[PDB]
């Protein structure tokens, strides 16, 4: 978890 | 229409800025950039002894290319579109031909580092702001654009403000479209998407650094939307803020669909 938004594959 | 070309002439293709919506002018607050930049100290390995590469002296479609095996196979048909039975959900890593290689700038597994060809249009949508959508039709499989921007470390991008464009390659590394990017930044959220981002690897192997490319997932007509599922370490974070509005039936981040 972590404190900001990703995007992700 | 309201502007001929966003990029200023960096892409293979202009990509053309137009709003029929509201009264928006075209975005001009980030840099584009075609190619990812750097703002701190990286150190992207580009020792040239250290690529793997190829001996091919044909066009690398035969299954002896080194290349190709790294990738389990080279997924690219004669026309440089993903083969059918490519993972779509869970994509293999993919490594391309290199300055290493033995074979010719033309060959067949050299697909992303060839850039865009597809005719694309930065729009004003309804109700998510700028978008993507295709000027052409786009069959299945086709390389669309790279998703470009400023690589961050994992501990830079947790502490950015603006959280909207961070894309995680992977202790991990970060690529943060806000303040540079190229078109891909303005890509939205679909929760039926129609392209899907996929790590490659082209003039450098360091696993750290993959690259984004965003293919087609399945025939795209001219006029629609361009669209990835972001992922939930996205909407995790992103719900508590707004809510999707793809408007799909199978939409996962509605207003509803959170209080269902
Ligand atoms: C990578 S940007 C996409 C480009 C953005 N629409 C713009 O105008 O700059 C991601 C942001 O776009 C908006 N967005 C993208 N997909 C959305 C969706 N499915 N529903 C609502 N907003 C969305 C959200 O503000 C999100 O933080
Ligand atoms: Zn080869
Ligand atoms: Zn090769
Ligand atoms: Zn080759
Ligand atoms: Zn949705």
């Amino acid at each position: 978890t972590k404190q900001t938004a990703r995007l992700s594959t | 229409i309201i502007c001929r070309d966003v990029a200023r002439g960096y892409e293979n293709v202009p990509i053309p800025c137009v709003n029929g919506v509201d009264g928006e002018p075209c975005p001009e607050d980030y840099k584009y950039i075609s190619e990812n930049c750097e703002t701190s100290t990286m150190n992207i390995d580009r020792n040239i002894t250290h690529l793997q590469h190829c001996t091919c002296v044909d066009d690398c479609s035969s299954s002896n290319c080194l290349c190709g095996q790294l990738s389990i196979r080279c997924w690219y048909d004669k026309d440089g579109r993903l083969l059918q039975e490519f993972n779509k959900i869970e994509p293999p890593l993919i490594f391309e031909c290199n300055q290493a290689c033995s074979c010719w700038r033309n060959c067949k597994n050299r697909v992303v580092q060839s850039g865009i060809k597809v005719r694309l249009q930065l729009y004003r949508t309804a109700k998510m702001g700028w978008g993507v959508r295709a000027l052409q039709t786009i069959p299945q499989g086709t390389f669309i654009c790279e998703y470009v921007g400023e690589l961050i470390s994992d501990a830079e991008a947790d502490v950015r403000e603006d959280d909207s464009y961070l894309f995680d390659l992977d202790e991990v590394y970060c690529i943060d479209a806000r303040y540079y990017g190229n078109i891909s930044r303005f890509i939205n959220h679909l929760c039926d998407p129609n392209i899907i981002p996929v790590r490659v690897f082209m003039l450098h192997q360091d696993l750290r650094f993959p690259r984004i490319a965003f293919f087609s997932s399945r025939d795209i007509r001219t006029g629609e939307e361009l669209g990835f599922d972001y992922g939930d370490r996205f909407w995790d974070i992103k719900s508590k803020y707004f809510t999707c509005q793809c408007g799909s039936e199978k939409c996962k981040h509605s207003a509803e669909a959170i209080a269902l």
